[PDB]
């Protein structure tokens, strides 16, 4: 019925000092029944990165529209999309099917490559965009995620810090949640390099 | 009725030559000089307001246009065909850049759709080439301050400096002996004025000249405040006064 | 909450900064006053994506129209163009918005419907904290305030909203449109909501979470 | 080869022989028009010719109403006049339905010659044998006076003359302003601007006019309007009682 | 909503109050409900205000055009465009409408177009939620060719009648008087209609 | 009618050719001549820049040499116009199979579809072909490093060295002269420049009036890598190949 | 002189002429003759059928457009089957929207207006052939002749195609004669065949190659050929 | 050069459009129709060439009418004629559906205006071989209009086109100058009826038929009329007496 409740899973993004990170759950599945628990819902466009929760259908869709929209940008512009633009992106792409909408929660997280800004937004399906300092939370556990970044989360903190962080709002609501969780990975993203670690978290 | 001309007006003759396109460049250098000069922190545009009657209130025809905020615009040739080339490149800015990236175009991005429409009128069935030659000068953030020319042809390069149109010949020759990569703004203003005194036969003073800047951004003319981000329109068109105040130091 | 106050010599919009999805608040200060022309804003509540798209459509409209015409946009125009497109989807574009500016015939204060319905007033309110705001309002408004006198019953008209609506809460954010001046955009004009400092620091030790495999990623081309 | 002079296409030298030979139509009338701007007025005189006498005087207009405020004088054959007529009212009644105040002149004006530009430029659509001269007194710009052209030319006037003297009136209303030294005429009374221009049209074309010579439109703040035979009379008379 | 116009010996006059509610809620206590499609052709709205509001919009442009190339339109001519866009749509319309005009030759008209899209032209009509209350007193209190006077007075009383038990209506009563002399706009606060 | 005004850009003359691809032919032999030469380790496209002024911006400037995907490049000769409308689609179509495969285009379903549009032109619709020849330059995992040429007729035929626009006989020769199977990069760029510098109109061949690019697989990484030199970078490989 | 103003029917010649109109009036009268006439009970059509060997068939003339209404054809064969069929559809809409007989002077005014449609638009060419319509209405007894041009007249009697001035003369002469001939078909079906004979010249109209129609008072429009028009030579 | 006469909208040297000066000559060489403005209403009458005894008198009727108190009448191509009335027809239905009231004649008159004017815009169409005089009674009175090929109508005391004009408006001219009070409608008829007799003299070799229609707003309640029986007899003895 709900096609935001079909597939299942999760998707957090934080901001620390001069840097940023982004972390997703690994589960695709149809209602109870597992069936994949490699299926990665974190994509970057250059030093942009995208996360996209909801129907899995629209999620791997997206992913390819916004691959041909964001290679064909950087052939006219002769540069990679910032995190604001590529924001902007997502919503107009978004609103565009306003009528017919992407059943999705996408989340945009990355570092502005002039002003080293760390910058992370969040929007609904027809595309409103929440520009949050702090957190987005995004998913079937967007309520469960929503309380443990309220409670864990401090402003301006180290990659190696912020990492535990998200990790814990990330393993603890997935694990309050029957269809989000079968492995993780989280993304620490800073200027100059970008780190990618699997969480072991429970696989039931 | 109905548009019963589905075929290109615009054909290769024997020879290789577009007719109606090396026609329109004719009809460009009978129009009025235009010239730019890009400085290190500014672009200069300049051309002769050419009053068809002392009557007519020159004040209401504008040959420097605004596009975008940060974008001007300046021509030679065929005023009606500037005046609409002008309303469809203020809207192309908004429906093909602005309604998608929340930002307005790059100078070089919004030159290549002036570009395309002008190519369009070479190609599509029963249509004339437009018989115009631009002069876009611009700022963007990833860019700096850039200066292109848009032919009939659709065809656009960036320039220095350049002049369009009657005498370019020997404004362009002028520009080459004044140009440096050290131009400061005020000093490609100077040099604008002293190049367009030779193209101009009559009376030269603030009233028949009309001269427009990509400078700094001018928080006075932004219309509101309390947005950091918001600085103002890089854009302006000096007035009657602040161009006889130059050129009383000419 | 949104409302708008007419003064002498102008008028002034003031909102909150609470965004929900159900009842959960998913932003605690997000700005609901948009700029439609440097001196016409406007404050939108209902479906957030339609406020939002439909303000920057016909803001971008009028940005081109005032460039076509060499005049200031006027209010009246934002008010007919937001209507026309607003009606043609029978409120199926869930925007309710306050259009408040100066232009050259004066200052103007209407509200706008999802369906196409437009009122003009003296003191308006719309959104879930709609009834909390016009109460404070209808007990305070007069007529000829000052510029500080408007912004006051305003700001307060947003405060019972904040307090006593569960949609609205948060910061108090106005824009002050006068006849003479530019429109000045006042972000976060009262901050009364201020979280209190957490009773303990959740930093985990390092080390905390266990990792499985640990990658460099390719960014450069 | 030898037809891009039958289409809007560019000739050898740049030129669209189209374009000028629709200047040349404007001309068929053989009707002089002039336009001036008061403190708060605008007043269009346009010459009144009835060859016939079987004609109904009472139909023959080459001034229109396009909407309660704008004012237009055609210079061209009345079945391009009233093509351009009947657009430019079709465009002001939009205008104001769409963007909810009155089109300003300088607008419609601006438009009309966007349309003339157009038909330059496309094959299938002829140009129009017309100038449209627009008078109003905007609620912005004040008395308004802006012409239009085949070409898709427009710009505004402190005063302007159209037709085959266009050239002697034009110098006539010059030398004036030169000893004016202001762009106006200095009178509060509408009825003496347009003694004024019935004055100057008389010095400039050296022909005295009847009742039913003349054709007058005056624009004044919130209404344009046109003179009815008897409201020239008496205009007639007050010029009369100073030569 | 209580919405009415009447002919008199001078011309005709519209009389509105000035209530507009989304559901019990009162989201406009002061709405000018009597709505200019012309000089002296004036409607009054009752149903959908997005609807009427559209339709007048329409109404006042096709006019406007009618205007600039055949001269003033007749207030049947106005009826006529309100009835075509009321009768042509009735399946997406909800609006009652009241077209009111001065003729120098008809003198004062008034044309109803209830919800069908159906015309009828009366010596003066009612309409709204608020009309249901006064068809009673209107019926026996109405005579032709009334004075100016005495035609404020008739729909002043009816008015506050149909405010007094409709709780849809309220407000001011507004009135738009439309006669040779002109268009003079009347407003009556509760302080007074409510103590006839 | 309208009959009267119309050219007949897609009929066939006496002989069986076509009017306007013919003559669009002749207007590209005037266009700024483009060399492409394939090497066993990558692919050289050099582009000699038609007219030039000490007033033109060479660093912001591009006319010739276009970047179509990651992994394929054109040479441009004719109308910059006409070409950017065409290269506009191509870069289209090469992110429509992207999108569909979720593989790069193979570097001749590119060049056929571009070919293909052109031929279009040349068989219906009544409007003037594109005055415009490409040289492809591009690398795929079928095929390897490919050469491709294309012009107004729709016609595409595949080389391991090729020029077009002005004085490509002379060109042509030169190349297929000094050509050798087991060439390396670094000994195509030398010939490119030598070829250019004998068929230029112009007084000397300097680094202000060519565009040049590359296409190698560094060995040092496993990748394919598009270079398009910057000036400075034209003015130094000018200067070490003995033309200074 | 002509050759510039004759490519197309959307030119006017200086003289104020349609040479494409003019040259599809050409083709009526290299077309075979047929006459109309009428009295104030019937209206009779007869045509002369052309043959290309002795071997063909000969084409036919006349083609039935209701119960009561039908014309004879003199030009292109196609163009005639085209109008025919156009007038076979108004007069059926006419029949079952209104259950009314469409009239037969309201049945020229639609033929004349199809036909002018065709002489004012670019890539369109003039109808090639000439029409002579018969029919018994509420008003009696009708013949219409039909050109091309989009001229469409009311008349006693005519002839269309070659020699036809032969035929047209005769009934100018005879008019007096066969108006009065009411309530005797056979009568004016013989006045119709002394009308086609003066046009004769080659041969004489034989059994397979005479064609006749008569519609009237109590008579559909029925069409008579061969063995049928015997009595008739 | 020449051949600015060959197209429809193209505009000659002196400004003037070839093709629409060429309808007038197909006008020109038309039949005679006239029409009198009387005191109350509107006249019009037509000479009707009688080829040849065949034609059935009274029965190819020219004059036609546009809904029920407009008269409509044209000198030169019929049918030309009949295609503007057909579209007058559709133009006052369109009026009187949104508006109620019957199309006034001044409203009429710039709808066939516009229509006319437009088929001298492109070279698609043919002008209208047609003059068509027109009018009938309205609000505010009686309305007699003459609209021309070129689109161009203005209002009339008396109009006449086509074959006799000259002697038309020599007569009409007489009329308005010997009646400045007005002439009547009855005297009206007798009088159009004279012209059409008179102005029949430029075309004496062929026998003609006379027809005559009113729009009186005292004798036929301001509705299009035809004049039949006696009055159309009082018409024909009045100019037969005064033609001797
Ligand atoms: C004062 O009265 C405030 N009261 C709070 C509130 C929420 O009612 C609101 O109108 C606010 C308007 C602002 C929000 C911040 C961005 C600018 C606009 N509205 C919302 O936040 C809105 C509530 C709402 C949700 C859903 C519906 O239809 C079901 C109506 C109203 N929230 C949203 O629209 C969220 C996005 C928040 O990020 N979107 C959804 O829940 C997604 N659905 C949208 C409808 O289509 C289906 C998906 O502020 C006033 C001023
Ligand atoms: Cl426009
Ligand atoms: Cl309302
Ligand atoms: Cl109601
Ligand atoms: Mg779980
Ligand atoms: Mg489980
Ligand atoms: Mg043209
Ligand atoms: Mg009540």
């Amino acid at each position: 019925s709900d096609p935001s409740s079909i597939n299942g899973g999760i998707v957090v993004a934080m901001t620390g000092k001069d840097c940023v990170a982004i972390a997703c759950d690994l589960r695709l599945g149809s209602q109870s029944l597992g069936v994949s628990n490699k299926f990665e819902k974190i994509f970057h466009y250059g030093h942009v990165f995208l996360g996209i929760t909801g129907l899995a259908t629209d999620v791997t869709t997206l992913n390819e529209m916004f691959r041909y929209k964001t290679n064909l940008y950087k052939l006219k512009e002769e540069r990679a999309i910032e995190p604001e633009t590529f924001t902007q992106l997502v919503s107009s792409s978004l609103y565009e099917r306003r009528f017919g909408p992407y059943f999705v929660g996408p989340v945009v997280a990355g570092i502005n490559s002039k002003s080293g800004k760390p910058f992370i937004a969040g929007f609904d399906l027809i595309g409103c965009i929440d520009e949050a300092k702090d957190f987005i939370v995004s998913g079937t556990a967007s309520d469960q995620l929503f309380g443990m970044c309220e409670s864990l989360y401090e402003p301006n903190l180290e990659p190696e810090d912020l990492f535990e962080t998200i990790s814990q709002a990330l393993l603890n609501a997935a694990d309050r949640d029957a269809l989000s969780g079968w492995g993780a990975v989280v993304y620490i993203i800073k200027k100059d390099e970008v780190v990618k670690r699997y969480l072991k978290m429970r696989q039931d | 009725m109905t548009d019963r001309y589905s075929f290109s007006l615009t054909t290769f003759s024997p020879s290789g030559k577009l007719g109606q396109i090396d026609y329109a460049l004719t009809a460009v250098k009978q129009g009025v000089t235009s010239l730019g000069i890009k400085a290190t922190n500014g672009v200069v545009i300049a051309t002769e307001k050419k009053s068809s009657s002392p009557l007519a209130m020159s004040e209401t025809l504008s040959k420097v246009s605004l596009l975008t905020p940060d974008i001007g615009a300046v021509y030679s040739g065929m005023g009606p065909d500037y005046r609409v080339l002008v309303d469809k490149s203020r809207k192309v800015a908004h429906t093909s850049y602005k309604r998608i990236y929340g930002e307005y175009p790059p100078t070089k991005l919004l030159v290549s759709e002036v570009a395309k429409i002008m190519q369009e009128a070479t190609q599509s069935g029963g249509v004339r080439p437009f018989g115009v030659s631009l002069l876009i000068a611009g700022h963007d953030e990833f860019n700096g301050f850039s200066l292109y020319q848009v032919d009939p042809s659709g065809s656009y390069f960036p320039w220095k400096a350049t002049a369009i149109g009657k005498g370019s010949v020997a404004a362009k020759t002028f520009l080459e002996k004044r140009w440096n990569d050290e131009l400061e703004l005020e000093d490609a203003i100077h040099i604008a004025l002293l190049t367009l005194k030779e193209s101009v036969e009559g009376e030269f003073n603030g009233d028949t000249i009309e001269l427009a800047i990509i400078g700094d951004e001018n928080p006075d003319l932004l219309g509101y405040t309390g947005i950091p981000t918001d600085k103002g329109p890089r854009f302006r068109k000096l007035t009657s006064q602040e161009i006889n105040d130059r050129l009383e130091a000419l | 909450t949104i409302v708008g106050v007419k003064f002498n010599n102008g008028v002034v919009i003031a909102a909150d900064t609470r965004s929900t999805q159900g009842p959960i608040v998913a932003d605690k200060n997000c700005a609901k006053l948009h700029r439609i022309s440097p001196k016409i804003w406007c404050a939108g509540a209902g479906t957030a994506a339609d406020t939002e798209a439909v303000t920057q459509l016909i803001g971008s409209n009028i940005e081109l129209h005032s460039l076509y015409t060499s005049r200031e946009p006027r209010v009246v125009s934002a008010l007919q163009m937001l209507k026309q497109h607003l009606f043609k989807y029978q409120g199926h574009i869930g925007a309710y918005l306050i259009v408040a500016g100066v232009d050259p015939t004066g200052s103007h204060l209407f509200s706008i419907h999802a369906h196409g319905s437009t009122d003009v007033g003296y003191y308006l309110s719309l959104g879930s904290g709609s009834l909390a705001a016009m109460a404070v309002l209808e007990s305070h408004w007069k007529q000829d305030l000052t510029k500080e006198e408007a912004i006051k019953l305003a700001s307060d008209a947003i405060q019972a909203g904040i307090w006593n609506d569960l949609g609205s809460g948060s910061n108090v954010d106005v824009c002050v449109m006068e006849i003479g001046k530019d429109a000045e955009y006042l972000r976060n004009y009262l901050t009364p909501n201020v979280r209190e400092e957490k009773q303990k620091s959740y930093k985990f030790p390092r080390g905390t979470t266990a990792v499985l495999k640990e990658s460099i990623v390719n960014i450069c081309d | 080869a030898g037809y891009d002079r039958h289409i809007t296409i560019f000739s050898p030298e740049g030129r669209l022989y189209q374009v000028e030979y629709a200047f040349k139509a404007t001309n068929q009338t053989n009707i002089n028009s002039l336009a001036v701007r008061g403190k708060d007025c605008t007043v269009v005189i346009s010459q009144k010719k009835v060859p016939d006498k079987l004609l109904d005087p009472t139909t023959v207009s080459y001034i229109f109403c396009i909407s309660r405020t704008i004012g237009m004088v055609v210079n061209g054959p009345i079945p391009d006049a009233r093509n351009a007529a009947l657009r430019a009212k079709a465009e002001a009644a939009e205008f104001r339905y769409k963007y909810g105040y009155d089109m300003p002149c300088d607008v419609l004006a601006k438009r009309m010659a966007n349309l003339s530009q157009i038909y330059t430029q496309r094959a299938y659509m002829r140009p129009l044998g017309v100038i449209l001269t627009f008078v109003s007194v905007d609620e912005e710009l004040g008395p308004s006076i802006y012409k239009t052209d085949p070409a898709g030319y427009y710009v505004g006037y402190k005063a302007t003359a159209t037709g085959p003297k266009q050239q002697e009136i034009t110098t006539n209303l010059e030398n004036h302003f030169k000893k004016s030294k202001i762009d106006h005429i200095n009178e509060e009374s509408w009825e003496k601007v347009v003694e004024f221009a019935i004055t100057h049209m008389i010095d400039a074309l050296g022909t005295e006019f009847s009742k039913n010579d003349l054709e007058v439109g005056v624009a004044t703040k919130d209404k344009f309007f046109t003179l009815s035979a008897e409201n020239i009379e008496e205009r007639l008379v007050a010029i009369a009682e100073q030569d | 909503t209580s919405i009415m116009a009447v002919t008199f010996k001078d011309g005709v006059i519209l009389g509105a109050d000035s209530r507009t509610t989304t559901g019990a809620y009162i989201a406009n206590r002061v709405t000018d409900k009597l709505t200019r499609v012309h000089d002296k052709i004036w409607c009054c709205r009752s149903g959908s205000a997005a609807d009427t509001q559209a339709i007048a919009d329409i109404v006042q442009y096709h006019l406007e055009l009618y205007t600039s190339q055949y001269g003033t339109p007749s207030t049947e001519t106005a009826a006529s465009v309100f009835k075509e866009l009321c009768y042509e749509n009735k399946d997406n319309l909800t609006a009652g409408i009241i077209v009111a005009g001065y003729d120098d030759k008809n003198k004062g008209e008034v044309y109803t177009i209830p919800l069908g899209g159906s015309v009828h032209k009366l010596p003066y009509a009612i309409a709204g939620s608020g009309s249901t209350f006064i068809y009673g007193y209107c019926d026996k209190n109405f005579r032709e060719n009334m004075s100016k006077e005495e035609t404020v007075d008739f729909i002043k009383h009816s008015l506050s009648q149909a405010i007094k038990w409709d709780g849809s209506s309220g407000g001011v009563i507004r009135m738009v008087v439309l006669t040779a002399a002109g268009v003079e706009r009347l407003i009556f606060y509760p302080d007074e209609y409510e103590q006839l | 009618g309208s009959r009267r005004y119309d050219s007949r850009t897609t009929i066939f003359s006496p002989e069986g050719r076509l009017y306007q691809v013919e003559y669009a032919l002749e207007s590209i032999s005037h266009a700024g001549t483009a060399i492409g030469i394939m090497a066993s380790d990558g692919i050289v496209l050099a582009a000699e820049r038609k007219v030039t002024s000490t007033l033109l911006e060479q660093d912001t400037s591009t006319e010739k040499l276009y970047k179509l995907n990651d992994k394929i490049a054109v040479a441009v000769a004719g109308l910059t116009a006409d070409a950017e409308i065409l290269i506009n689609t191509a870069r289209i179509h090469a992110q429509n199979y992207l999108k569909t495969y979720n593989e790069d285009i193979p570097v001749e379903i590119l060049v056929r579809r571009l070919s293909d549009i052109k031929q279009g032109y040349t068989q219906h619709g009544g409007l003037r072909p594109f005055g415009v020849s490409f040289i492809y330059a591009g690398y795929d995992d079928r095929y390897g490093y490919q050469l491709y040429t294309s012009n107004p007729s729709g016609n595409y035929t595949g080389w391991k060295a090729i020029s077009v626009g002005a004085n490509t006989s002379a060109a042509q020769t030169l190349l297929q002269m000094d050509y050798k199977d087991d060439m390396k990069v670094d000994d195509a760029i030398e010939l490119a420049l030598k070829t250019l510098s004998k068929t230029t109109d112009s007084s000397a061949l300097t680094y202000d009036r060519l565009e040049f690019a590359t296409i190698r697989k560094g060995a040092n990484d496993g990748e394919v890598y598009q270079k398009i030199f910057k000036p400075q970078e034209i003015k130094d490989i000018l200067v070490k190949t003995g033309i200074t | 002189f002509r050759n510039n103003y004759d490519g197309d029917t959307v030119t006017f010649s200086p003289t104020g002429r349609l040479f494409q109109v003019e040259y599809a009036l050409e083709a009526i009268k290299q077309g075979s003759v047929t006459v109309g006439l009428r009295s104030n009970t019937h209206a009779v059509l007869v045509a002369l059928k052309r043959n290309a060997d002795e071997l063909s068939s000969y084409q036919k003339k006349i083609i039935k457009c209701d119960e009561h209404m039908g014309l004879s054809l003199a030009g292109l064969a196609p163009d005639a089957r085209v109008l025919s069929n156009y007038l076979r559809q108004q007069c059926n809409y006419s029949s079952l929207v209104f259950n009314r007989k469409l009239a037969v002077e309201r049945a020229g005014h639609l033929l004349c207006d199809k036909a002018q449609k065709n002489t004012q638009s670019y890539g369109g060419r003039p109808y090639g052939v000439g029409l002579l319509i018969i029919g018994y209405d509420k008003s009696g007894a009708h013949l219409l002749e039909f050109q091309p041009s989009g001229n469409v007249t009311e008349l006693y009697g005519t002839a269309i195609g070659a020699r036809s001035q032969g035929a047209k003369t005769y009934l100018e002469r005879t008019l007096d004669t066969f108006i009065k001939i009411d309530g005797n078909p056979d009568e004016l079906i013989k006045a119709g065949v002394e009308a086609i004979s003066q046009s004769l010249r080659d041969e004489s109209l034989t059994v397979d190659n005479l064609s006749i129609a008569i519609v009237g008072k109590d008579t559909p429009f029925t069409i008579y050929d061969g063995e049928a028009v015997a009595k008739y030579i | 050069g020449t051949g600015y006469d060959l197209s429809n909208s193209v505009f000659s040297p002196d400004g003037r459009n070839f093709q629409v000066e060429y309808a007038v000559k197909a006008v020109e060489n038309g039949t005679t129709s006239i029409g009198i403005k009387c005191n109350d209403g509107v006249v019009f009458a037509v000479e009707k060439l009688i080829t040849s005894k065949l034609l059935v008198p009274q029965k190819n009727v020219k004059i036609q009418v546009v809904d029920r108190h407009i008269g409509c009448v044209y000198s030169g191509l019929i049918p030309d004629g009949r295609h503007l009335v057909n579209r007058g027809r559709e133009e006052a239905a369109s009026f009187k559906k949104l508006y109620k009231t019957p199309i006034p004649i001044p409203a009429f008159a710039d709808r066939l205006g516009q229509y006319v004017q437009a088929h001298t815009l492109y070279n698609s169409v043919r002008p209208f071989g047609v003059s068509t005089i027109f009018g009938g009674v309205d609000k505010n009175g009686a309305h007699l209009y003459m609209l021309e090929p070129s689109g161009s109508y203005w209002g009339y005391k008396g109009a006449a086109t086509g074959k006799g004009r000259q002697s038309a408006k020599a007569e009409l001219e007489k009329l308005v100058d010997h009646h400045p009070e007005g002439l009547s409608a009855r005297e009206a008829v007798k009088q159009a009826a004279k012209i059409i007799y008179l102005a029949h003299e430029d075309n004496k070799e062929k026998d003609f038929e006379l027809e005559i229609s009113w729009c009186s707003l005292s004798e036929t309640n301001g509705l299009h009329k035809f004049v039949k029986g006696d009055l159309l007899q009082e018409a024909i003895d009045f100019a037969q007496k005064e033609i001797n």
